[PDB]
């Protein structure tokens, strides 16, 4: 039942993991809490649950047999071999001598495991979980040594290439080990061995795969070994151990049959392991020709002794534990109703480990150990582990080298070999106490040589624990790790720091080049819509799509919560979501086609009179909606544009909503609106935005009343009602987002002409090159990064037509070409051109500032900071003081008239936009929510327009009109709440920068020019990029982490 | 559930669908901005 | 193990729950009560037998 025990995943695949070599490799290699826990729990259940009744019956039968024999118990019979009335008491004293070593090692390893697996699964004052360290039974911690190296700078002396380079055979290692045996006048080796024993993996036939036994032919004349061969140092050590066993077999040939076992049952392993100790030392390897020279350094010694103490000290609680439990079971102190209880009490009391899962009397965890079903006593291993260091010390003191015990081999030690032979001659002929006294000098087991052997690493461990300041061991028992969400399907998600880092770096390096190629293709397409650059753009789009899909699927195999980092966790989370690649291929193609159709239909549609002369949206319909003061023409333009664009995009929008919602659902979210709102990482964004709008409502209401009065005074009372909304087409803008074009109608003080001078005299000069040069000069004067010269040597900005047929935009493009950032925009001669120039300059400076960050972390916090940075400096640029400077007006004055005119212009620019910015996404969020259906797309849009903006339809809008489709951002899947957030944020930024720069008094007259402290604080808050959430940048810029 | 309510009116729902299709009636109110006053 | 009793709160080595019993500080052997409880019934059975 122990042999044919298997565990396999809930998927019930055709294969199931076995103990060897599957489960052992999984527990020694995989640094995943979920996978380690699954393997541990599955193996323990499988190998223990069906073994309980059999073990109870075996215990009864064995006790009956050995009570009939004469002993009181089977455990008493097992203890009878060592021939000591107080054997348990000497064992207890021996372990109480060795407790501090294991306590220090346990604290050190627990601290390392805490740094690895975090604080949720590991308690710094409780016991370690019983699966996170080394073996499945936690007997040896060698496999943990990878993550607990004391000095990782030096290379560990565990090398297999050195053996292969020197052309070592698969069997010559046995010969050199034999010559090492013969060096100390030992090894009277028979010739039958090499001609009657095989030491090699099975070349033909299905014999045993691998083991660590040496079966002897006996017959008083011939012996044998059955063991595989490799090129590792561990194989060499095991070879020396097995030949020590063979040497023991040789030295008592003359003794009778029953007097064959060598003294104590642990003497076999002690003799086999003292030679292994004397062999694996680096200096023996150097002097045997396997190493160039000895590294006589403290750090190498500490590393070697900590590697050795991870198997020779971590095993001491075991063995003692196992046979104590078995003695208790045999004595009747542990009835079948207390097997697991006493087992885990002993496991926590001595070893200091807790079960990863909850155990109870159903389980038999002691039955997962090999030696409990296959009934072999286990205290022999503890006795041998204590004894081998005593033997090593005795041989070393008898070898004439009274130095450190590590580099203390017995090579070429005649007297040591003589003593070893003298001990080996008598096997069970005499009591073991006399043999031990004859060899060492005392007749009892002693733990002092074991302490002396590990003295330097003991001192190092105590010092390091004192520096780290941790409790020695388990002052807080009763602690068990929380379940890792072990409902067994999420156990294959890799949660390793090294793998996550490697994936992050690979993604960074491939994303840089692929995104640079995409940006270059986009720049080539947009700069020249001719010459068929659309094909290259499509190729780059396909490359980006497939790369994003591949790396997102690769990052979906990782995890987020269990990652013990901030930057790596953020990058993995931001890569795990595919914006549009989560859809199947057919749906993805349909979504791409729908989006392209909507964008092309918006960018192509024109409305015009049946006369024949025709106008486009920009700059023809916008111009006729900006400079025309007449109800008929404005109404015609408004209705015609709404008709064309909206009725064209209505046939596409519902399917687009369906597809974007499906993609967002596949990405984890519940809606496309939820996916867009997740860009801000605030679970309560809507409440905050509603609070801000309620705060800003009175100012908009007053401005709306004043503008309504002015419009009534001009147009009349037939078209305008003093109480009631103003029609949306009378505000000088197509969408009535900004009321700047009707400023001449709403001038508070007409006798204060200090703003019309700018565009009046811009004809005297002000080339785009020189005005952008002045803008970057102001940027540098603030204390920011100068623009690279490629912006003038390579990039262009003056593209009115430039051989292309695309309407003008105001966007900024970035690519990691070393140092290259370029823009495109249509350049006019007015102040708004300078304002938008400063906005784009702020965009480009934001691009520069986070240069050293990873590609995935190239965002400017939430996407409202990106727009805010340029407008912050545009606010200070547009002040009358900064216009008087740099010669942007004739003269300026602080009188009430000029100040009020300037404030009214700024209000018509920003306050009139607050409701529109909030309205666009507000409608779109309700559309993606399923709250607004196709039947009332328009009705709810106009309800929002009346409720927030306070506008009314100039003409009756019916169902099937789709007025929202006339806005550019709606048939382009571009979020719009970012403009609301930016308009809120930029005034806070301006106020904080002014406060850091002084300028006590009114805020609207403060200038950020020549503010080194403000510039440095803006830089120190902008260099964060998307690495940290936006409240931190808010706190650095302003002082409060709130909008 | 509304299954019982829908099954109660099933003959009337079928007759209404037939009559509306025959008369060319369009379900809903496409001209939602309409108002009898009409200024 | 013996009483089948679990602590209501989470305990750990800062505590000393054996000291809350009276007989532990005021050191007095406690097994005499166990022995007396068994012996009283032994005596009762023997006397009622005789
Ligand atoms: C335990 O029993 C074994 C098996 O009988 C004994 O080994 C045998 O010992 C005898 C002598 O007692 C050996 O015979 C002698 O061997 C050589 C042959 O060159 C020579 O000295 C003599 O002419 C004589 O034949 C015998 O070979 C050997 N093995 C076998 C298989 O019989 C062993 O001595 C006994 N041990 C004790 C402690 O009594
Ligand atoms: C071990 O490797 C050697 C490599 O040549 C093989 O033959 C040895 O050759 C040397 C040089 O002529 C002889 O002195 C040795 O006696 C040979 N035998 C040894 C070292 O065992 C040899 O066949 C290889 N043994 C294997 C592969 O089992
Ligand atoms: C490795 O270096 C250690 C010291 O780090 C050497 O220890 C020497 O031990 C002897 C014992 O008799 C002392 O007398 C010496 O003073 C020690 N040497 C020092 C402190 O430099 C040890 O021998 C070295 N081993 C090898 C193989 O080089
Ligand atoms: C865990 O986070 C740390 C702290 O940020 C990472 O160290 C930086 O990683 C970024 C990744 O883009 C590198 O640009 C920096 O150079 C790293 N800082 C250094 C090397 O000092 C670290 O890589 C993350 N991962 C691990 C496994 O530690
Ligand atoms: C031992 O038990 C106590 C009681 O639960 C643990 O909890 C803290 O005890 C300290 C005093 O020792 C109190 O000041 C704290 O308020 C307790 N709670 C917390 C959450 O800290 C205590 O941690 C345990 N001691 C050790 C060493 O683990």
């Amino acid at each position: 039942i122990y042999s044919t025990a298997k565990v396999c995943l809930p998927n019930k695949t055709a294969t199931c993991w076995s103990l060897d070599p599957d489960l052992t490799n999984i527990l020694a290699s995989s640094r995943s809490y979920a996978m380690l826990l699954f393997a541990w729990e599955g193996w323990h259940n499988a190998a223990g649950i069906p073994l309980k009744p059999l073990y109870e019956d075996f215990t009864a039968l064995s006790n009956e047999a050995y009570k009939q024999d004469g002993f009181t118990d089977t455990g008493a019979y097992w203890r009878s071999w060592y021939n000591s009335p107080t054997f348990e008491d000497d064992l207890e004293h021996l372990y109480q001598q060795l407790e501090p070593l294991y306590l220090n090692l346990h604290a050190f390893v627990r601290r390392a495991l805490h740094r690895r697996y975090g604080d949720r699964y590991i308690n710094l004052r409780g016991p370690i979980p019983a699966h996170l360290l080394g073996d499945m039974w936690a007997q040896s911690w060698e496999n943990i040594y990878d993550m607990v190296v004391p000095f990782p700078d030096k290379p560990n002396l565990d090398v297999t290439s050195t053996m292969l380079q020197q052309g070592w055979n698969a069997t010559h290692m046995f010969r050199v080990a034999e010559e090492f045996f013969t060096s100390l006048e030992l090894s009277p080796m028979p010739p039958e061995f090499w001609e009657g024993s095989m030491l090699e993996k099975p070349a033909d036939g299905r014999e045993v795969v691998c083991h660590a036994s040496a079966w002897d032919f006996y017959n008083r004349k011939d012996f044998r070994i059955k063991q595989c061969t490799r090129v590792t140092m561990d194989q060499l050590s095991t070879v020396h151990h097995e030949m020590g066993h063979i040497q023991y077999y040789l030295q008592y040939k003359d003794l009778p049959v029953s007097l064959r076992r060598g003294a104590n049952p642990g003497f076999h392993e002690a003799i086999g392991d003292v030679l292994a100790l004397s062999v694996s030392t680096p200096e023996h390897l150097h002097k045997i020709g396997l190493l160039d020279r000895v590294t006589n350094d403290t750090e190498s010694d500490i590393n070697y002794l900590l590697k050795m103490a991870l198997e020779k000290i971590a095993f001491l609680p075991f063995g003692y534990l196992v046979d104590q439990w078995r003695w208790g079971v045999f004595s009747g102190r542990t009835p079948p109703s207390r097997y697991n209880f006493d087992w885990w009490y002993l496991r926590t009391k001595y070893q200091g480990i807790c079960p990863p899962v909850t155990r109870n009397e159903t389980h038999f965890d002691a039955g997962a150990k090999f030696h409990v079903p296959n009934v072999t006593p286990y205290i022999r291993y503890f006795v041998s582990f204590v004894l081998q260091f005593q033997f090593h010390e005795a041989l070393c003191k008898e070898a004439g080298y009274e130095g450190p015990l590590h580099q203390c081999d017995i090579y070429r030690s005649t007297k040591a070999g003589a003593k070893l032979r003298k001990v080996l001659q008598a096997g069970s002929s005499r009591p073991w106490q006399e043999v031990l006294k004859d060899m060492v000098g005392l007749d009892a087991l002693d733990a002092q040589p074991l302490l002396k052997y590990f003295q330097p690493v003991t001192q190092w461990l105590q010092e390091q624990n004192q520096q780290n300041g941790e409790v020695l061991g388990w002052p807080e028992y009763q602690w068990h790790p929380p379940l890792p969400d072990n409902y067994p399907e999420g156990i294959d998600l890799v949660t390793d720091e090294a793998e996550a880092s490697k994936f992050v770096e690979e993604y960074d390096r491939t994303s840089q080049v692929v995104w640079n190629e995409y940006a270059e293709a986009n720049w080539n397409y947009n700069t020249n819509i001719t010459t068929e650059t659309s094909k290259i753009l499509l190729q780059k789009n396909m490359q980006i799509a497939n790369h994003t899909l591949k790396y997102g699927t690769q990052a979906r195999k990782f995890d987020v919560n269990q990652l013990q980092n901030t930057t790596i966790k953020r990058i993995i989370k931001k890569v795990q979501d595919l914006e549009r690649a989560a859809l199947p291929a057919q749906e993805l193609e349909e979504y791409n086609k729908i989006l392209l159709d909507m964008e092309t239909t918006y960018s192509v549609a024109t409305v015009c009179h049946p006369n024949g002369s025709c106008l486009q949206l920009e700059p023809d319909l916008t111009n006729v909606m900006a400079t025309s003061r007449k109800y008929e023409d404005l109404l015609w333009a408004w209705e015609g544009w709404r008709d064309k664009a909206g009725r064209a995009i209505l046939q596409f929008y519902p399917k687009y909503v369906e597809l974007i919602n499906q993609a967002a659902r596949l990405n984890g979210y519940v809606d496309a609106g939820d996916s867009w709102r997740s860009m801000y990482e605030t679970p309560s964004l809507e409440q905050d935005l509603e609070r801000l709008f309620q705060e800003l409502q009175p100012l908009y209401l007053n401005l709306h009343a004043y503008v309504r009065r002015a419009l009534h005074r001009h147009y009349g009372a037939q078209h305008i009602n003093l109480e009631g909304p103003i029609p949306a087409h009378l505000l000088g803008n197509m969408w009535a987002q900004t009321w700047s074009n009707i400023y001449d109608l709403v001038v508070p003080f007409p006798s204060a002409p200090s703003m019309d001078t700018t565009e009046a005299m811009l004809k005297q000069g002000w080339t785009p090159r020189r005005m952008f040069k002045e803008a970057d000069d102001f940027f540098t004067s603030l204390g920011l990064l100068p623009v690279p010269p490629e912006f003038w040597n390579k990039s262009m900005l003056e593209k009115p037509t430039d051989g292309r047929e695309v309407v003008c935009h105001a966007s900024a493009w970035d690519f990691y070409n070393g140092k290259d950032f370029r823009i495109k925009q249509c350049t006019t001669v007015n102040l708004e051109d300078l304002v938008v120039a400063h906005h784009e300059m702020g965009h480009i400076q934001y691009f520069m500032q986070y240069k050293d960050l990873p590609v995935a972390l190239r965002e400017g916090a939430n996407p409202g900071f990106h727009e805010a940075i340029g407008d912050v400096l545009a606010l200070s640029v547009s002040t009358p003081k900064h216009l008087h400077s740099l010669n942007l007006l004739s003269s300026e004055g602080g009188s009430d008239e000029h100040d009020i005119n300037f404030l009214m212009k700024m209000a018509l620019d920003k306050i009139a936009f607050i409701p529109f910015s909030y309205l666009v996404d507000q409608w779109r969020w309700r559309v993606f929510d399923g709250s607004i259906t196709k039947e009332n797309y328009n009705q709810e849009w106009w309800s929002l327009r009346l409720k927030y903006q306070g506008l009314c339809p100039p003409v009756p809008r019916t169902q099937g009109d789709f007025d929202p489709g006339a806005k550019f951002h709606i048939p382009s899947s571009v979020p719009y709440i970012r403009y609301f957030v930016s308009f809120i944020i930029q005034f806070q930024f301006h106020e904080a920068l002014c406060q850091a720069a002084g300028h006590t008094g009114p805020l609207h007259k403060c200038d950020i020019y020549q503010s080194k402290e403000a510039g440095q604080r803006l830089a120190t808050a902008m260099k964060l990029g998307f690495s940290r959430p936006w409240p931190e940048a808010m706190q650095l810029i302003t002082g409060q982490p709130n909008m | 559930s509304a299954s019982a309510m829908l099954s109660y009116f099933k003959p009337l729902l079928d007759w209404l669908r037939t009559e509306n299709e025959l008369h060319g009636e369009k379900l809903g109110w496409p001209q939602y901005n309409w108002t009898p006053n009409s200024a």
